RNA sequence: CUCGGAGCAGAACCCAACCUCCGAGCAGUACAUGCUAAGACUUCACCAGUCAAAGCGAACUACUAUACUCAAUUGAUCCAAU
RNA sequence: ACCA
């Protein structure tokens, strides 16, 4: 076989073997087998597919126990009446890059919660409403007319 | 023509962004100190009067 | 069943096809006009004097005296340094795919250029400024196959769905007269001129090529593993592993940086008249071509 | 009310979004003459690049 | 115009037009508009802002313009990181 | 000899005259007179010109405000200066 | 100073 001064074996002396491109690095944190992982074709108006990724949170035990108490509160919305927690994507029209993004949800909502961010957040202006709202509701709380 | 009251001149920020913008002043008038928007820094930062581009 | 044996028996039965009874098919044969008689002679169509019937209007564009459309326009640099520009040729797995389903591909063997080509996939245009094949990934979701193919550019996703399937990608790059060889390799033999070294890239596409992630064909070979691995996480697959694959002998092939052919080195002379193959063996040749 | 729908009602509970009419456009002209560039991103269907038959 | 060029027989392009407007492939010519670099300091900022988008020219230019460039400038070209890629082809265009 | 207002041209729009009249080739306030973007108008073409929701940034509790008062108050391309 |  040629080999010229800009052979890769030449150029990175310490890289040298057949196998050194392709070895499977030893050192598992989302397992996709403990994953269901669903593609539908939404609406196909829309060219973008539709990918789901459902786990059941509690079973789940690659997250930490805290976490999956934490994201259980934080995700109620996202958990179903069996308790699976859903992530949906369908901003693509390939499924790889919206399993992505449905993996990148599910890695985000970990982060999110270990991290426990106590930073005071701008209010937004549709919080604001509620606030009053509330505000005014534990206003017309009365008393026990015998305590 | 000779007549001119107003004169174009350059307002550069003193935030160092380099951002500039052209207003009109009396020609009269002492050199020009403003608070304008930068959009570099985003915030309102102050301007000083450098150089005449032309009179109007 | 019809038709078709219909006008062939039909034809026995008429007069013998001959010189003298051929026509073109109708509507084939638009009639002239010609500047005669009434309807088509006088002004003939030319208008009454101006500048119009006398065939000295002004050229297009001028618009009578007005500072013209085209002039009051401002320039601006939408085509500056078009000619200068890379092109590359989009391939996409959908194409690629078809390819190798009808037989003209073949993933036994690894994938360049001159098997592109060869395989009537993609039509290269070097003096149209094209560098290569850039390898796009519409198309992914389906692509099944697995290859050992070698691109000038080629997107993530679309390496991501190469390296699902248990296939290698790599981005080579080739100046365009290394490319033109590549690319017909045939007309380049009848020179009979030595085969030439394929130059490096420009600086501006160095980091390109010395990139792991990109599969750069100048990358450092142990950060191969690394980004392969990220591409599987980031889309949710696991890595195959190819060196237990019987074909990883030809998943691995890759042509020298400075090789145009696989198995082919610079400074030889292809005969294809009598097969032949000559090599030089002067050592100042020998150490210009391997340099 | 989550916990009415699934212990009392024994159901799924539902959910519902407040869904606006989609935004309105004149039919696409071949020649937009004098709209600005983003014009046809006003037709497009998916934002990442096609390649038709290549 | 060169119809007929005394050299090559061919006809020529008018590199005016190369100079100030671009050719999408659908048959579109994208032009800047006139003035937009020219007293800035009298036009209103929503004037300033029509002035520098990026517009279409209608059939009659774009016919025009079409014949004054050969058919070099109309092929599909597949420039890498292309700012007007997404912009060659049209989309739902009906009639 | 360009641009605005009025009549001719009474009521959607348009409408000539070496027709009848009157004006403009600026001033003043700002310094978010910042960004961005649906949908529209349009001087009978083009060029140019015009208005604007939402959004982002700001500002902010009693006509103002994401588009100042004002009728015109104006000059394309190339090129030059930076 | 005063090219377009």
């Amino acid at each position: 076989e040629f080999k010229s001064i800009y052979s890769l074996d030449k150029l990175y002396p310490e890289s040298q073997g057949s196998d050194t491109a392709w070895r499977v690095p030893n050192g598992s944190d989302i397992p996709l087998d403990r994953l269901t992982i669903s593609y539908c074709r939404s609406s196909g108006n829309k060219v973008n597919s539709k990918a789901e990724v459902r786990f059941h949170l509690a079973t789940a035990e690659w997250i930490a126990e805290p976490v999956r108490q934490k994201i259980a509160i934080t995700h109620k919305n996202k958990i179903n009446r069996l308790g699976e927690l859903i992530l949906t994507s369908e901003s693509s029209r390939y499924q790889f890059r919206n399993l992505a993004d449905c993996l990148q949800k599910i890695r985000d909502m970990i982060t999110e919660a270990s991290q426990t961010p106590k930073e005071p957040t701008k209010e937004d202006v549709k919080l604001h409403r509620i606030r009053i709202e509330n505000m005014n509701r534990e206003r017309l709380r009365q008393k026990r007319i015998h305590s | 023509k000779s007549k001119s009251k107003n004169i174009l001149v350059r307002m550069v920020s003193e935030a160092g962004t380099g951002f500039c913008f052209n207003t009109k002043r009396n020609r009269l008038r002492e050199k020009l100190t403003l608070l304008h928007y930068d959009p570099v820094v985003k915030q309102r930062v102050l301007f000083v009067e450098k150089k005449k581009i032309r009179s109007l | 069943q019809g038709g078709g044996a219909r006008a062939l028996d039909l034809l026995r039965g008429l007069p013998r096809v001959s010189l003298a009874n051929l026509k073109p098919n109708p509507g084939s044969k638009k009639p002239e006009r010609r500047p005669r008689g009434r309807r088509r002679g006088r002004k003939c169509g030319r208008g009454h004097k101006g500048e119009r019937q006398r065939g000295t209007r002004p050229r297009l564009g001028f618009e009578g005296g007005q500072t013209p459309f085209y002039i009051r326009i401002p320039k601006y640099g939408f085509n500056e340094g078009h000619s200068f520009r890379r092109q590359y040729k989009p391939l996409s797995l959908n194409r690629l795919q078809y390819l190798i389903d009808l037989g003209r591909v073949d993933p036994s063997q690894p994938i360049d250029l001159t098997q592109l080509v060869n395989g009537r996939g993609v039509t290269i245009q070097p003096l149209k400024r094209d560098y290569g094949v850039q390898l796009v990934e519409e198309g992914a979701d389906t692509f099944t196959a697995k290859v050992n193919i070698e691109v000038q550019l080629a997107s993530e996703l679309a390496i991501a769905a190469i390296e699902k399937n248990g296939g290698v990608v790599t981005t080579a790059f080739y100046d365009p007269r290394s490319l033109d060889i590549v690319c017909k390799p045939v007309p380049f033999f009848l020179r009979g001129q030595p085969i030439p070294k394929r130059m490096l890239p420009p600086e501006e596409l160095v980091p390109y090529y010395t990139d792991a992630k990109n599969r750069g064909y100048l990358a450092d070979p142990a950060k191969f593993p690394e980004a392969r691995l990220e591409l599987a996480r980031k889309y949710g697959y696991i890595l195959p592993d190819i060196t237990k694959d019987e074909l990883f002998k030809m998943l691995c092939t890759r042509k020298d940086p400075r090789q145009i052919f696989f198995g082919l080195a610079p400074g030889w002379v292809v005969n294809m008249a009598d097969k032949k193959i000559l090599k030089p063996t002067d050592e100042n040749l020998l150490k210009y071509y391997t340099s | 009310v989550t916990y009415i729908f699934h212990q009392l009602l024994d159901m799924r509970e539902p959910v519902f979004e407040f869904v606006r009419p989609p935004p309105y456009h004149p039919k696409q002209k071949r020649f937009p003459h004098r709209q600005p560039l983003r014009y046809l991103d006003r037709y497009r269907d998916s934002h990442e690049p096609t390649y038709g038959i290549y | 115009l060169t119809y007929f060029s005394a050299r090559k027989g061919k006809r020529k392009t008018v590199k005016a037009v190369i100079d100030r407007f671009l050719r999408l492939h659908c048959g579109l010519w994208v032009r800047r508009k006139a003035g937009y670099k020219k007293k800035l300091w009298k036009k209103t900022p929503a004037r300033k802002k029509r002035l520098r988008e990026f517009v279409f020219c209608n059939k009659t230019q774009s016919k025009l313009l079409d014949k004054m460039t050969t058919s070099f400038w109309k092929r599909r070209n597949w420039y890498v990181d292309d700012p007007y890629q997404k912009y060659h082809d049209r989309t739902n265009l009906k009639v």
